[PDB]
């Protein structure tokens, strides 16, 4: 059995999922998702 | 030993930014 722990906001986040990320534009209302 | 600190030790709680603001 095993079982896996989280931690949010402790620290800057190290252990991340795999997404593609994108370049940021500037100036325009865009959607954000900054290290989640 | 003893002698007293006056207001030392005060450190940043969170590394969560503020600024021009009052925070408990």
């Amino acid at each position: 059995v095993v079982v896996l722990s989280f931690e949010l906001l402790h620290a800057p986040a190290t252990v991340c999922g795999p997404k593609k990320s994108t370049n940021l534009v500037k100036n325009k209302c865009v959607n954000f998702n900054f290290n989640g | 030993a003893y002698t007293n600190s006056f207001t030392r030790g005060v450190y940043y709680p969170d590394k969560v930014f503020r600024s021009s603001v009052l925070h408990s």
